[PDB]
RNA sequence: CCCGUCUUGAAACACGGACCAAGGAGUCUGACAUGUGUGCGAGUCAACGGGCGAGUAAACCCGUAAGGCGUAAGGAAGCUGAUUGGUGGGAUCCCCCUGAGGGGUGCACCGCCGACCGACCUUGAUCUUCUGAGAAGGGUUCGAGUGUGAGCAUACCUGUCG
RNA sequence: GCAAAUCGUUCGUCUGACUUGGGUAUAGGGGCGAAAGACUAAUCGAACCGUCUAGUAGCUGGUUCCCUCCGAAGUUUCCCUCAGGAUAGCUGGAGCUCGCGUGCGAGUUCUAUCGGGUAAAGCCAAUGAUUAGAGGCCUCGGGGCCUCGACCUAUUCUCAAACUUUAAAUAGGUAGGACGGCGCGGCUGCUUUGUUGAGCCGCGCCACGGAAUCAAGAGCUCCAAGUGGGCCAUUUUUGGUAAGCAGAACUGGCGAUGCGGGAUGAACCGGAAGCCGGGUUACGGUGCCAAACUGCGCGCUAACCUAGAUCCCA
RNA sequence: AUGACUCUCUUAAGGUAGCCAAAUGCCUCGUCAUCUAAUUAGUGACGCGCAUGAAUGGAUUAACGAGAUUCCCACUGUCCC
RNA sequence: AGCUCAACGAGAACAGAAAUCUCGUGUGGAACAGAAGGGUAAAAGCUCGUUUGAUUCUGAUUUCCAGUACGAAUACGAACCGUGAAAGCGUGGCCUAACGAUCCUUUAGACCUUCGGAAUUCGAAGCUAGAGGUGUCAGAAAAGUUACCACAGGGAUAACUGGCUUGUGGCAGCCAAGCGUUCAUAGCGACGUUGCUUUUUGAUCCUUCGAUGUCGGCUCUUCCUAUCAUUGUGAAGCAGAAUUCACCAAGUGUUGGAUUGUUCACCCACCAAUAGGGAACGUGAGCUGGGUUUAGACCGUCGUGAGACAGGUUAGUUUUACC
RNA sequence: GGAUGCGAUCAUACCAGCACUAACGCACCGGAUCCCAUCAGAACUCCGAAGUUAAGCGUGCUUGGGCGAGAGUAGUACUAGGAUGGGUGACCCCCUGGGAAGUCCUCGUGUUGCAUCCCU
């Protein structure tokens, strides 16, 4: 799958409310936080004896992801986000077929 | 879904008539649609948008909303001891204007004057249509008489055009 | 579980049967508690059966502080106001209570 | 045999008695017992079928809905088989003949001071054997707590029917399947 | 595993049932720009 | 053909039963729900406790800003908070007429469609302490709402759960 | 049984890693074991005693009076779900709203109209399979001008659950008025070049009920039980050589149901039932068993194989 | 006929000394010899050995055994009966 | 917007069956990502131009179906756009599959709400929409062994007998190509075709799991005939002798041994003959216990191991009648 | 009676061969400055009016193919319901009903709306 580098799209910004310019990156999940209230839960929990008090997943099935396009608008400076179906090779701003 | 895809089975019912493909005639994109009015739902194969479910091909209906390429249409349903009402959408190139109350209108008129003539002379009658009643006594002019017999049993002929 | 009904919640997992408070004492507790006052009565007379003094305080928070009640005692700024010694007001059945502040 | 359902047999059930055992109740259905009986008239038959009712089939009605239907109608007698309440939300009150089975103490005062009169079903007999200029009113029947929970289950589409929850509050279904951030809205 | 024997005569104990059927029906899910101009032309109906 | 029992199927070469007496298994309690009976009713409830009293574990009396449930809802929350019905059927009654008739009356209930409060969205003349007020005007959105209350206590059956 | 390990005869060892008494040490996930998971008071792959404890059990067993009325289900979806549960269906109770033939209801037909691709049929129609000759023999290969096969034309035998032009029977949908029709006005922000349409509203007028038959009536709501192993038969029908085999389709039946017939039998035939008298039948019968003819007629059969003798059916 | 020898793939190493249809061999009642009138038994050999093999010890072994097995002599009611 | 495909025919240096080029015919015999079906010709195919409707905001409907969710699809409304002269079309792929809750995490969005004594700034917590996944796909976090074994049950379900069935096994018939020196049928019967039997093994799972004692032999009786011998006969490629085919026929008999637990088999020997079977694969309160099939033990192979082996080996309690 | 523009029905309208046509049309046709267009003024586009009815379009014809209709196939095949019907079975008769399809044979070869124009 191929994607181009820019993108004309709706914006929802008050501001525009229209068709701008966008660009295109690839969403990547963040670090996970030690201080967000479900982790300091967990760590509580996990605490003392016990073992493992959660479960873990093991039985991995999905082979793919679903990308998640990151659409900045250009005007607003503010970012939407678009999910695309799951494919295994992605790229942003690739060789176009024929060129 | 859970073991049937939408159009399962519709190998037969959604093909189109044979030497009949191609460009669809349009005195079909020409038929005005109103409320309450009854359309026999058939399914063109050619057209894929807005085609209903198999099940409601060949089903009759009527319209209760109209759109600017599509009517809604009520269609009964029997669902175990029930009877359900769905309203479905469907493009107007899958529909066709029924004439199953083309004989409605026209009756309704004929009885009208027919009693309005009968009250006017006092004589209560009745509209209704009646079935296929017995046949009155009548006389049939003799003519010669063709005398049928059993035929006598041949084995070559048990086959078409014989042995 | 079955049909449409509240979902139960029920606190009887525990071994509550040792734990259940009977009433049947009730008119019993009745009848010792009124011979207490009856016997302390005759104990104080002629001092009122009614006890000490209790001021006159409000209703705490926002939802009862329309209302007036009966307090534990008078401040100290009280008795000083009316002019009563601290140490001679619980002898005469004025109720003291040097926590209370008077804003 | 014979090709029929139960016998031919009715599987139907209906009142033909009150269940209660007021000794008053039930002179009072001897009275138009034979008063629809002996008259044929259509106001005798249902006020004594409405008498054999329980207590939910019996509404009460309040004073100000019934101002507002004996409004223009003051030589008509309101009957009503069940009680009558007072409201607070009427001001004016009209002299007014009412009919009932019992009033309550505030609901009496009120009629009884505005120059009216309440009556039981005894005196109607006396005054409108026939029902002859009555007005014949019933309660909300379905304006009650219960009924909120009937219909279709509340997790049904296009459903409005009340759930049974121990309390109210965010934490009292509220999640999943009544919204979409959750799950799904039903 | 599976059999459609006897269910025909469940149905048809209480049933077929058909739906009642009253004089107007439901406006929900017609097209919105009729109903919209319809409430208007009763708001100012005289 | 031997009863009881599980079973598609029992007289069964399926199991229990040698015989008699007596004992022997859907109960009590908490929560909720529908139904019904009763009291009162926009209220209802004497429940902790107090006053007493059959010399008295009962009965009787007491709710003074007590409390529970109800009387208003929507929203995660900050908060805001019901302008008060139209129509098609319909019970009963009244008038005319003596028809499968025509007028007036239109409760309950059901269908249909507005309006009102709130979440969300939208809207802004004219004011204001700059973030609020609100003339007008809204919405295929959402609500366990409103549009002259129906609840509270209590008895019992049945049902779910501990 | 003398005996919860004994008795008889026969056997191993018998100065040694020998036999034995008493004292003493090791105690339960512990001890002790020349090792058999052996032994630890008739208990050992974790002793015994009391308690937690009335431990839990989707599994087995049982579950106590009488008449009366109504009366099932073995099917749907979801579930570490398949001996279970919930859910819908079937069922009871409680009613309520109306109705009395003017019913707006029906496991039925009639009339009008719509959909279909099974049975059959078709190949002398596409696709696929397939037999044989005939003519033309132009042009290609084959071999020896000849010659076989390829080719072309017109014919021909036989075929298809996953082929088909065509195409039934049975079954499926819709409609046959008072929620009808017409006339004159009105509303709109929707729609049109257009008071043009669309829908709705008001008023006036008309409407013998607008096919047959039936209608032990119609609608609505609440609470809840049981059930969620099925089996049999005509017919259609898949797997299998076949099965009293396994799995589906429509209906009935058994299960839950006796009664008459089939000698006997859950399902076949008849037929369903309060307690009785009389009459008459259904299926089946009338030589005896055994209620009813050795009844009145025609023919066939002669079995020295146990002649033959009644749907399912042996 | 067999394969000292050669070629070729390849392993950490390719079972060496020995032993074997063994209490270890499926095929199998293996093949040959021996024991018998006759032997799926016993013994001695043979070995591309389903799946033998060296202190997971290999191969032997006098003496010993209430240990498993075959044969011969004596003996007999085990049997003819 | 323009164009028409597969294939074939007739032509052109190198060039041929097959390169490219020209004309003609050409209903799709092509192509349309993938399975199959359906669909499509101035197109849905091919070649070019411009582009991002594969967009934002809800609700409704269909399929699934409890008329729940999810996935997928459809028809509108209100925005913003693309494309074309325009009508129009476009909310991903021509249509029918291509996918995922709660809690938690993470991102995006709203000069938004809260941190409850009052404030400010960090941090944290909410509201709305996506992403990280549950393939047992309505979504626990999960390796063996037991021959030392236990419990609740199950004839809803295996391992016997019996029952249905008879493929397989066994036995028999019909047709007549041919064999038989000659000669279809003394005796045989290819190619086909019709049956019987329940002494084979399978198929099934109807009975029995609060138990019908599970191999063989020994012993003992009775029964069958599809007749091995014996009695009476017909046929022959029957001279005699012997043998073969067939008929009536179950009265009588059908043995002693080596090896093997065997059933089965094989050999030695005798004999008129050494036929084949049934009776819950007759027969364990009749025996026996060699085998199989508990616990001890050894080998080989397998397994990291505990242990496993329709592989071999040796030792291993056979109860009760008086109804 | 026709043509032309837009059509409706989409073969009785198609395909093949042969023959024929007044007038107005419709065509072929001439040219390449401009708009536009390609390798190519062939096509498309623009401008034009010398020539021709040769083709196209139109009409007619063919013991033509196809298509449409009828007859026949045939009360045949199949089929709903019924039987204590026949038969060892396979299958089949009868009773109350419904009822096809190739071959063969005959016939047909479009109809029609609005507008403009010719015959006038
Ligand atoms: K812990
Ligand atoms: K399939
Ligand atoms: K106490
Ligand atoms: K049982
Ligand atoms: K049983
Ligand atoms: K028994
Ligand atoms: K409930
Ligand atoms: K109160
Ligand atoms: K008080
Ligand atoms: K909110
Ligand atoms: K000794
Ligand atoms: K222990
Ligand atoms: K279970
Ligand atoms: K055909
Ligand atoms: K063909
Ligand atoms: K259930
Ligand atoms: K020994
Ligand atoms: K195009
Ligand atoms: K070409
Ligand atoms: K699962
Ligand atoms: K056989
Ligand atoms: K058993
Ligand atoms: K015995
Ligand atoms: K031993
Ligand atoms: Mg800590
Ligand atoms: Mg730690
Ligand atoms: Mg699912
Ligand atoms: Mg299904
Ligand atoms: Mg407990
Ligand atoms: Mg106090
Ligand atoms: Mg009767
Ligand atoms: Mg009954
Ligand atoms: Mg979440
Ligand atoms: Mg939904
Ligand atoms: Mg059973
Ligand atoms: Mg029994
Ligand atoms: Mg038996
Ligand atoms: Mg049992
Ligand atoms: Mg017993
Ligand atoms: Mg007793
Ligand atoms: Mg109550
Ligand atoms: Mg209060
Ligand atoms: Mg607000
Ligand atoms: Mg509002
Ligand atoms: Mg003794
Ligand atoms: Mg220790
Ligand atoms: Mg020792
Ligand atoms: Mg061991
Ligand atoms: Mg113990
Ligand atoms: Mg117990
Ligand atoms: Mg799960
Ligand atoms: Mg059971
Ligand atoms: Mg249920
Ligand atoms: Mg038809
Ligand atoms: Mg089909
Ligand atoms: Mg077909
Ligand atoms: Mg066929
Ligand atoms: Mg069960
Ligand atoms: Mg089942
Ligand atoms: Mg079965
Ligand atoms: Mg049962
Ligand atoms: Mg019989
Ligand atoms: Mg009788
Ligand atoms: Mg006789
Ligand atoms: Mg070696
Ligand atoms: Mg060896
Ligand atoms: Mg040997
Ligand atoms: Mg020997
Ligand atoms: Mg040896
Ligand atoms: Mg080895
Ligand atoms: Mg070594
Ligand atoms: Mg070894
Ligand atoms: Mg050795
Ligand atoms: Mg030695
Ligand atoms: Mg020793
Ligand atoms: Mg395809
Ligand atoms: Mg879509
Ligand atoms: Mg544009
Ligand atoms: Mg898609
Ligand atoms: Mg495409
Ligand atoms: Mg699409
Ligand atoms: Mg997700
Ligand atoms: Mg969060
Ligand atoms: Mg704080
Ligand atoms: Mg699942
Ligand atoms: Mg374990
Ligand atoms: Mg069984
Ligand atoms: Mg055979
Ligand atoms: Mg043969
Ligand atoms: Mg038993
Ligand atoms: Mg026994
Ligand atoms: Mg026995
Ligand atoms: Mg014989
Ligand atoms: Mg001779
Ligand atoms: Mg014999
Ligand atoms: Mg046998
Ligand atoms: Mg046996
Ligand atoms: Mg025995
Ligand atoms: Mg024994
Ligand atoms: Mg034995
Ligand atoms: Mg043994
Ligand atoms: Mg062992
Ligand atoms: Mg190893
Ligand atoms: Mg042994
Ligand atoms: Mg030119
Ligand atoms: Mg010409
Ligand atoms: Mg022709
Ligand atoms: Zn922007």
């Amino acid at each position: 799958v191929n994607v181009p580098k820019t993108k004309k799209t709706y914006c929802k910004s008050k501001e525009c409310k229209k068709h701008t310019l966008h660009k295109v990156t690839q969403y990547k999940k963040g670090k996970d936080s030690l201080a967000a209230q479900g982790k300091r839960r967990y760590d509580r929990k996990q605490s003392g004896y016990g073992g493992q008090t959660k479960p873990v997943f093991h039985k991995k099935a999905k082979t793919t992801k679903k990308i998640v396009l990151r659409l900045q608008c250009q005007g607003c400076k503010h970012v939407s986000q678009h999910p695309i179906k799951r494919c295994k090779h992605f790229e942003i701003g690739g060789d176009k077929k024929g060129k | 879904p859970a073991g049937h895809g939408l159009r399962s089975r519709t190998r037969d019912s959604f093909s189109r008539a044979f030497r009949k493909k191609g460009t669809i005639a349009l005195s079909t994109y020409l038929r005005i649609f109103k409320i309450g009015d009854y359309v026999d739902i058939k399914v063109n194969g050619a057209i894929h948008k807005g085609m209903p479910h198999k099940f409601y091909h060949g089903r009759t209906g009527r319209v209760w909303n109209v759109t600017k390429r599509a009517v809604g249409v009520e269609v009964n349903k029997q669902v175990r001891n029930k009877i359900l009402r769905k309203r479905i959408h469907v493009r107007i190139e899958h529909v066709q204007q029924s004439r199953c109350t083309e004989e409605v209108r026209e009756r309704i008129k004929k009885n009208d004057q027919l009693k309005a003539d009968a009250k006017a002379r006092g004589e209560v009658i009745s509209t209704k249509r009646q079935p296929l009643g017995p046949k009155p006594g009548f006389m049939v002019e003799g003519a010669t008489l063709e005398t049928v017999t059993p035929i006598p049993y041949d084995v070559v002929n048990d086959l078409k055009g014989g042995y | 579980m079955k049909h449409n009904n509240v979902i139960p919640n029920g606190h009887f997992k525990k071994h509550w049967q040792n734990y259940v408070r009977t009433w049947f004492n009730q008119p019993a507790r009745k009848t010792r508690r009124r011979a207490a006052r009856q016997k302390k009565a005759a104990t104080i007379f002629p001092r009122p059966t009614a006890g000490s003094l209790r001021p006159i305080v409000h209703g705490q928070t926002l939802k009862y502080n329309m209302k007036v009640r009966a307090g534990r005692g008078f401040s100290l700024e009280e008795l000083k106001a009316a002019g009563i010694p601290k140490k001679l007001a619980p002898t005469i059945g004025i109720a003291v209570d040097h926590r209370r502040r008077n804003r | 045999g014979i090709d029929l359902v139960a016998g031919g047999k009715s599987k139907k059930t209906k009142r033909t008695a009150p269940k209660s055992d007021d000794v008053y109740l039930k002179l009072l259905v001897k009275l138009y017992r034979f008063l629809a009986r002996r008259t044929g008239s259509k106001f005798n038959a249902v006020i004594l079928k409405r008498l054999f009712m329980s207590k939910i089939n019996k509404p009460p009605l309040s004073l100000s809905r019934l101002i507002t239907y004996a409004t223009g109608k003051g030589d008509n007698i309101v009957v009503l088989v069940g009680t009558v309440t007072d409201d607070v939300r009427a001001y004016e009150v009209p002299k007014i003949k009412v009919c009932a089975l019992k009033f309550t103490e505030t609901a009496r005062a009120r009629i009884e001071k505005a120059g009216g009169e309440c009556l039981t079903f005894d005196q109607l007999a006396l005054r409108a054997p026939l029902g002859q200029n009555t007005l014949l009113l019933r309660g909300p029947k379905n304006s009650r707590e219960a009924v909120k929970h009937f219909g279709p289950a509340p997790g049904v589409p296009h459903s409005h029917t009340k759930p049974y929850v121990r309390a109210k509050g965010r934490k009292f279904e509220r999640a999943r399947g009544k919204r979409n951030s959750r799950g799904y809205k039903a | 595993n599976h059999t459609a024997h006897n269910q025909s005569y469940k149905a048809h104990r209480n049933g077929i049932k058909k739906p009642k059927s009253h004089r107007h029906s439901s406006t929900k899910g017609m097209d919105p720009k009729f109903l919209r101009n319809q409430r208007y032309a009763r708001k100012h109906n005289k």
